[PDB]
């Protein structure tokens, strides 16, 4: 889905799920 | 094979001639509210200007080389089309172009007429050099090509009438909307076209937006004492119209 | 776009035959093969798109050589060039233009920066190019304020960077640029497309600060026009170029060498 | 960042490559396109215009409008050869012809040629004449007869000016390249069917004009920078 | 990672470019867009402000408010010409008005302007004048019936302070240069439509101030770094 | 954002007339042309999008100019630069700015690194730059622990690599940046912007530890505004800067040579 | 959606919505 | 949509419309 | 752009890759496949030709 | 749609159909 | 469809299977 702060869609790619390093609040 | 022509007032016609390619098929019409730059509501003279005027007599020879002209500065002395021009900073018009050229059943020759474009012409000197205005706009007086002494020669435009004055081969000069006066064919010759430019109408007396070349292809020849005959070149402007009135340009 | 496929023709004769006209007319002349040949059906089906304006005018080529030497005695003045944009200056894509009264198009432009050295090294090396439309400031010196740029497009090149590009749209006053022009800026001067094709001018400035390397830049710039559109077809170019704006042909202490080879006799193929 | 690789042919500029591309001058807008007239969209409408060939390509005529133009005996009594030419379009004359330049553009042609032809001699004269073709692999006609075993027309010259006729296409391949080095795509060639007669004291002579254009077969392939033209050093300005 | 190669145009700083870019400063937070007065979406409402021209641009005037002024004299029974000026928007004086400067930010021009006239005389003076337009390719006009014969406006100098009046847009091009080299645009051009009258005793004398600003026809294009301004060396702090 | 189109206006008279105003009531005068001159209708059709703010403003252009030399002697010590932000010492960008009394924007950053040899070689170079918000504590040294930059907007560059860029989102304490101030710091010195516009400095510093090559790096900074919004215009700058934040313009031993020419006669062209 | 002047979609992909620099009109 | 001439999906994604310098026929 | 990052093995080329290409030669178009006899697909129908060993493999 | 042989979806996208090279069986 | 331990979608995109060379549990 869309970032709820915001007017987009992005989501993660990278393999493994720590790995990402990037948080909402 | 016959036509006949009006148009303002006056009228046109040849019983052996076959009917103009209308250029690009457009026939010709008014600016369009969609194009045009102009503000005011423009000058129509209509039926006082699109009408025939007439060329001085040319004539031709088995020696003659070529004719051509400029437009509008070929018709700058055509009263109502002329002044109406010469007062305003634009305009625009297409044309109707009908060449006279009759002979008899004993002659033999053959000349090409091509409308053409803005048909940049080419210097006659080599180097730094460019086409002086008078020669450019020769006025109704025209271009013929001749063999000689032509002053001012840095400023003249070239004779070379087969390299279509410009560097580029004639004979595919047919590229534009043209016909043959060939006097087997026909005893006249005739093409229309629309105004045209990149823009949606022109300072008239500063460029001309078109011009008409006539080529002796083949060589004028009979046995007869009539050795020579005049050509000569009839046009009506078309839709013509004008904007930016002033004073008379000089 | 295709061509029809041809029919089979049938062989026949009658009172009826188009193979005769008036070339006179300016129309083209009698226009089906299917009249004079006893054709079988063929799928007649190559297509003409390669033929397309958006092929053939849609095609890059090289435009102008923006050839430099940084200059050592004054690296701060000197080291710079302008050039006034014209299609008139390489022959193949001037002939592509060269062929109709206007044309219009949006602009791939490509930069083919080139770093050759005098010196045992060239080093880092970064290189700038403006597009001064009329009417900007010309930067006079390769240390001119008129380097910074806070709306003239100007881009960056450096060594070991990629090939620059840009598309520039079509820019005219007009609808469409002239190809030729039949008269003058309204004074009487400069007869033909130097009056009208004033684009002003492209231009190039060494970055990096003055350096001890000797060095040579040239950039070859390339352009493609697409999104192409263009106005009544006109003949092609006979002879050699002469004279950018102008289309003079007669050279100095030369003779009119056209395209056009000659036999010895009109029998002889 | 997506986790992304790196293909060959990455890096490198080519002059025919297709891409979208950053704009230079964002925001601006174009002038409007006014409906100018003569409108185009491919080569193939300039093929279909007749072009005169430069049929008569010698030094005699070559700077001037006659190597445009034959000139014809109307004193002769015989059947023989008035002209011939080659067919391949980037050949000699041809190539000059605005068709020949298109091609002469590219590698690959394809499809029949128009060609047409004005008796441009004294309206009071006659004669029928010989315009044919020969399929390749053979050397140029030296009889009449010859060429009336090619594919051939008689020219009927009746009130109406011009005869017009066509090589059919008869290529092995579907094209044939646009420039023959070692290799050829047949004639024309030009005879006299009948004698040509003028009536008594007409000039003893008479001219013919030659075109060619693209038939509705006509097409090409491999654009490349033309044959035709050449630059020597920098143009100047 | 996903198959990707390299298009040309890559790895540039073009200052005329358009994408997103990383931030320098995540999760930081901008402060809110009070209502603030004075809101601006583009340059065309400061198009719109009448601005004075700086007309009477002469050493004897130009370091004082009175080259924004021109002077008339009540004395002369005369038809003659009062002022002219050129119309090119990015020409001397009118470069110096705020639409000039806009218009030397721009390289391409179009639609009509706006200009108007305040009689700032003595409430008591009465005159009409004659303010008028040149159509180029002409020499700007030197007797008063010509430029009767462009477009102009006769002023009733009534109780109200200002006329105000349109040189008309009169383009070949949609647009125009924005600053001629070797071109023009025509002239403003004006003139003692009567002469000026004072009653007894008034000073002998009259001022007037002269206005210009874009039309609701007006916009621009092709936006560059001005000719207007020049910076020499270093901007020093 | 396009103008209307314009009517045809007929030709007429009547005792309605609005070509007569007041221009000292402030507001703009008489303002339509289909008045004064019997139009045919057009459409007037041209977009306004590229006199945007977002347009205008939003083109980059250069900032600053952060010239280096590599010292040796003490490579440890020297081999930094800092840099007081302000829009206001390049005159392009400053004069966008200078138009006004306020104006907001996010801010694309780019650098345009460059190393300039005076050495034989240049071999791998590194090079940081640092945004030094004020009451961060400014590096002394080019090693100074300040290098380390935990939350500092804090960046990197070498040899080779593409141009470094950064979005700065709008930084001020306030709505919008003061383009002129008119006052003080509350105990009455630095007399306008130099009392508003405190945003610290950026920073720069070779990475690269010591090494053989004499060299001087210079990068240019720019910068584009955009999701810009801007506050009540004003008049442009008329003649040459002189003092950042100061409007000042009598240069010493120098006189006001502004923007207008002088000409002849008023009643010349 | 689509982009309202054109023929095409695109939309933001970068994390901080003032970050993105490129305003509609 | 779809490639007319074609078996594939692909469609502009570059800001100004004029840039995109690519034309159908 | 994107956000995007690249893996090892790009910028190499591989004489057994695998891709799409750009076209050296845009809007051309090859010449019609006529039938001609003697189609083939693979190697295989080529191994299932009986072929002769020169078994005999001697000077002689 | 998918691949025949496999588990995923992907499809052309250079420009002109030829230029591809790379094809099933 | 999404990864099974995880909250996105990612899945292969490079042409013959075996080069994949990463595998689930």
């Amino acid at each position: 889905a869309q970032v709820s702060r915001q007017n987009y869609f992005n989501i993660n790619y990278f393999k493994d799920a720590a790995s990402n390093g990037a948080s909402k609040l | 094979r016959i036509i006949q022509i009006t148009r303002g007032d006056s009228t046109i016609t040849s019983q052996d001639v076959a009917n103009a390619i209308v250029a690009y098929g457009v026939w010709p019409h008014y600016l369009s509210s969609k194009d045009a730059s102009a503000i005011d509501k423009p000058s129509q003279p209509d039926t006082s200007s699109n009408r025939f005027y007439t060329l001085r007599s040319v004539t031709w020879s088995s020696s003659s080389k070529g004719w051509w002209w400029k437009l509008p500065d070929a018709l700058k002395d055509m009263g109502i089309f002329g002044e109406n021009m010469f007062y305003h900073y634009l305009g625009r018009s297409g044309y109707t172009i009908h060449v006279q050229c009759n002979a008899s059943k004993f002659h033999q020759g053959t000349l090409i007429v091509a409308l053409i474009p803005e048909h940049q012409i080419a210097s006659a000197l080599h180097g730094n050099v460019n086409v002086g205005y008078n020669y450019t706009h020769p006025g109704e007086t025209g271009r013929e090509v001749k063999a000689e002494t032509r002053l001012n020669p840095d400023l003249q435009p070239t004779e070379e009438y087969w390299l279509n004055f410009d560097g580029t081969l004639l004979g595919n000069i047919t590229i534009f909307p043209h016909q043959f006066i060939n006097l087997r064919s026909n005893n006249s010759a005739t093409i229309i076209a629309p105004y045209v430019n990149a823009v949606p109408m022109d300072s008239m007396r500063s460029h001309n937006n078109w011009s008409l070349v006539i080529i002796p292809i083949c060589p004028l020849e009979t046995s007869s004492a009539i050795n020579t005959i005049p050509i000569t070149i009839s046009i009506s402007p078309m839709c013509a119209e004008f904007s930016g009135a002033r004073a008379k340009r000089q | 776009l295709v061509v029809p496929n041809i029919n089979s023709s049938n062989p026949t004769t009658s009172n009826s035959a188009p193979a005769l006209d008036a070339a006179e007319t300016g129309h083209t002349s009698s226009v089906q093969p299917e009249d004079v040949i006893e054709t079988r059906y063929v799928q007649t089906s190559q297509t003409r798109d390669e033929m397309s304006l958006e092929s053939f005018l849609g095609r890059s080529g090289c435009i102008h050589e923006s050839k430099l030497e940084v200059t050592l005695a004054n690296y701060n003045k000197e080291n710079f060039t302008v050039w006034a944009i014209n299609l008139q200056e390489m022959a193949q894509i001037r002939r592509k233009f060269e062929l109709f009264t206007y044309t219009r198009f949006d602009s791939e432009i490509t930069l083919v920066p080139c770093i050759s050295a005098l010196s045992q090294d060239i080093g880092h090396i970064t290189m700038q190019y403006m597009y001064v439309p009329p009417g900007a400031p010309v930067p006079n010196s390769r240390d001119d304020y008129a380097w910074q740029s806070g709306t003239n497009a100007s881009v960056f090149w450096q060594h070991g960077q990629a090939y620059p590009r840009f598309s520039l749209p079509f820019l005219s006053v007009a609808s469409a640029y002239y190809m030729f022009y039949d008269g003058y800026d309204e004074q009487d001067q400069n007869y033909g497309t130097a009056n009208t094709n004033n684009m002003g001018s492209l231009c190039s400035r060494i970055v990096t600060e003055k350096h001890i390397h000797k060095v040579h830049i040239m950039t070859r710039i390339y352009h493609k026009a697409k999104h192409v559109k263009a106005w009544c077809p006109r003949p092609p170019r006979a002879l050699e170029y002469t004279r950018a704006h102008r289309t003079n042909f007669k050279i100095e202490d030369r003779s009119i060498q056209t395209a056009i080879v000659t036999r010895p006799i009109i029998t002889t193929a | 960042g997506l986790p992304v690789f790196i293909t060959p042919g990455s890096g490198q500029f080519l002059t025919t490559d297709d891409f979208q591309s950053p704009c230079a001058l964002p925001w601006y807008h174009p002038t409007k396109e006014i409906s100018i007239p003569g409108e185009v969209k491919n080569l193939v409408e300039i093929c279909q215009v007749d072009s005169l060939v430069p049929i008569n390509n010698t030094d005699t005529y070559i700077n001037s409008e006659n190597m445009y133009s034959v000139v014809l005996q109307s004193s002769i009594n015989a059947p023989d050869k008035i002209f011939s030419i080659r067919t391949d379009v980037a050949s000699q004359p041809l190539a000059t012809t605005l068709i020949g330049e298109i091609s002469s553009y590219f590698t690959h042609w394809t499809g029949s040629l128009r060609f047409s032809f004005m008796f441009c001699g004294t309206a009071n004269t006659t004669v029928k004449l010989l315009l044919a073709y020969t399929p390749p692999g053979i050397a140029e006609p030296t009889t009449r007869k010859d060429a009336m075993l090619g594919t051939h027309v008689i020219w009927d010259v009746g009130l109406q000016s011009t005869i017009s006729m066509v090589v059919p296409w008869i290529s092995a391949s579907h094209y044939r390249n646009t420039s023959p080095g070692r290799s050829t795509s047949g004639y024309i060639t030009c005879w006299y069917q009948t004698r040509l007669v003028i009536p008594p004291q007409t000039p003893p002579t008479a001219r013919l004009l030659c075109f060619v254009s693209g038939c509705k077969d006509f097409c090409l392939r491999m654009a490349r920078d033309t044959n035709l033209h050449l630059q020597s050093g920098a143009i100047a300005q």
